[PDB]
């Protein structure tokens, strides 16, 4: 009889989407997950990430 | 170890950079896979070096 | 030391890495090809290929 007098507030709005320009979807500024764009001959990296 | 040559902490070193004039790397003729700096060891190795 | 005609380290790495350009991932064997590029005015010793 006392479970008639319960109240309920809505759950919080929580919006989950992607980041602003797909930020943190591609590794940058890292080594060991560094990207390489390089010749198919010698194969010298043209990407240095710091 | 200073005077006896009984070194034992050589395995903690992780990089060395050499620079002349504070603007030109001595390993700057691109002699190394990691172009600037020698690295003594790798922590986070996914490129198999 | 000799000061000239010995070594010139200008615009050359002292080692290169070559990615596979063929891969066969058979059941008991694996094949890999590499298209080597030995630059002009360079020489390779195959004793240091591994």
């Amino acid at each position: 009889e006392i479970n008639l007098v319960q109240q309920s507030m809505p759950n919080r709005p929580n919006y989950i989407g992607f980041r602003d320009n797909f930020i943190g979807l591609m590794y940058y500024n890292s080594t060991g997950n560094m990207g390489v764009l390089a010749g198919q001959a010698s194969q010298l990296n043209a990407v240095v990430d710091l | 170890p200073y005077l006896d040559g009984t070194f034992y902490l050589n395995h903690t070193f992780k990089k060395v950079s050499i620079t002349f004039d504070s603007s030109v790397s001595w390993p700057g003729n691109d002699r190394l896979l990691t172009p600037n700096e020698f690295e003594i060891k790798r922590t986070v190795d996914g490129e198999g070096y | 030391a000799p000061t000239h005609d010995v070594t010139t380290d200008r615009s050359q790495r002292l080692t290169l890495r070559f990615v596979p350009v063929d891969r066969e991932d058979n059941t008991y064997s694996y094949k890999v090809r590499y298209t080597l590029a030995v630059g002009d005015n360079r020489v390779l010793d195959m004793a240091s290929t591994y």
